[PDB]
């Protein structure tokens, strides 16, 4: 393990609404750039780098997409873990050093609909479960695959239709990253019932930060992800499957 | 060399691992979030109104020999919700043990 000394952090005393009540986790450890740290607090990984506690100033995520798999995932601080990806890493430069933001070339539904047609900006966010895009573009995507609205920009798809949905491909750095219907849909359970959630959510993020697509856990699950602060880049490789 | 931090997966919607804060380490589960830049955990001094705090682990600065007071107020607004509290300083262990 590692011990990061002299880390400034928040002691939470109010948590309004319901977000944190049924959450499995106690808190959040942010790993983006210092530019978006509240109160300009030096982040954990920044403190780790200044204390020379790793040789390579990179960190990497494997996220399992079988909800019952053990292990559930792995964060590797200061390296990559070959156990969890196949083939070579492909890299994209960070475009605004605040979130882990990169340029997205396009989003293509196999049946023909193209979103983000002339390129757009996206962030790579382990802390968002779903893919996120602009409300109007996501609405079009969902109509293309036959999903129907649930609430707050989420959509559902009949589980028996999933296997015949089209693939969706994101183009990043001129290479295609395919998501199968199994990759971009999730099982959800409440009160003994199973439904299939569309893994794209519509949300408009206003300027000046937005608009932004979000490559969430849906994407990072399929594509093992490396976050590199030495070279200000993001790397992707096909995760173990 | 590199440090592995194993994560749990709840329902393909929450991924979280164990960290320590303090000496000796007090363990907490956290999301390792590439979409934000602050670390926080619940305080033992959380308000009685904070229902989430009732059923999560709470940090007690009195039990840590490396705690250094700060006390500055903070408020963080995420896409999914918000929180507030005060800042403190301590040693963070990854993993907890
Ligand atoms: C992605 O980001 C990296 C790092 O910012 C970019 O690398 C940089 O590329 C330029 C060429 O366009 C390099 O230029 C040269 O710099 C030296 C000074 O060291 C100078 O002598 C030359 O006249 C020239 O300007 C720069 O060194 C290079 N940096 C590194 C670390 O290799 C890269 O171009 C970006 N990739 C894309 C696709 O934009
Ligand atoms: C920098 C920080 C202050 C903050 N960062 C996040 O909200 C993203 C984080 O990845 C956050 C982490 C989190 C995980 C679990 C429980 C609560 C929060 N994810 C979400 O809340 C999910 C939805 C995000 C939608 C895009 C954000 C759109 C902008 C929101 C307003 C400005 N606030 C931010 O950008
Ligand atoms: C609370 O913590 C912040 C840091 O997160 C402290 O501010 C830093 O303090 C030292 C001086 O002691 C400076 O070298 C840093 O440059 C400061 N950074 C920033 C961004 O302000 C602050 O002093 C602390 N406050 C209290 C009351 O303890
Ligand atoms: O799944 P466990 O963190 O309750």
């Amino acid at each position: 393990g590692v011990k990061v000394e002299r880390q400034v952090f928040g002691e939470a005393t109010k948590q309004p609404g319901i977000t944190f009540i049924a959450a499995k986790f106690d808190g959040i450890l942010g790993m983006a750039y210092p530019r978006i740290s509240v109160n300009n607090v030096l982040p954990v990984f920044d403190n780790l780098m200044q204390q020379k506690l790793v040789d390579q100033n990179i960190f990497s995520f494997y996220l399992s997409r079988d909800p019952d798999a053990q292990p559930g995932g792995e964060l590797m601080l200061g390296g990559t873990d070959s156990k969890y990806y196949k083939g070579s890493l492909s890299y994209l430069n960070v475009t605004r050093k605040a979130y882990w933001q990169v340029h997205l070339d396009q989003v293509e539904v196999a049946s023909g609909l193209t979103l983000c047609k002339e390129g757009c900006e996206a962030i790579v966010d382990t802390g968002t479960s779903l893919m996120v895009g602009p409300v109007d573009e996501v609405r079009e995507l969902q109509k293309a695959i036959g999903a129907v609205p649930l609430i707050q920009g989420e959509y559902m798809i009949p589980c028996e239709k999933v296997s015949t949905l089209p693939a969706i491909t994101l183009k990043l750095g001129g290479k295609g990253y395919k998501l199968s219907p199994e990759d971009y849909t999730l099982k959800v359970s409440q009160a003994g019932k199973t439904l299939c959630l569309s893994g794209f959510m519509g949300m408009d993020i206003p300027p000046p930060s937005g608009p932004l697509w979000i490559l969430g856990d849906v994407f990072i699950g399929r594509y093992y992800t490396v976050f590199d602060r030495d070279n200000n880049r993001v790397g992707f490789a096909e995760a173990a499957r | 060399g590199p440090i592995p931090e194993v994560l749990k997966n709840y329902m393909d919607a929450q991924y979280y691992g164990e960290i320590g804060i303090g000496t000796p380490p007090q363990c907490f589960t956290v999301v390792f979030d590439t979409g934000s830049s602050n670390l926080w955990v619940p305080s033992i001094h959380c308000k009685l109104l904070d229902i989430a705090c009732w059923i999560h682990h709470k940090y007690n600065s009195d039990k840590s020999s490396t705690y250094v007071k700060n006390g500055t107020s903070f408020d963080i607004h995420y896409g999914s919700g918000s929180l507030s509290g005060y800042l403190s300083q301590d040693t963070v262990s990854v993993p907890c043990q």
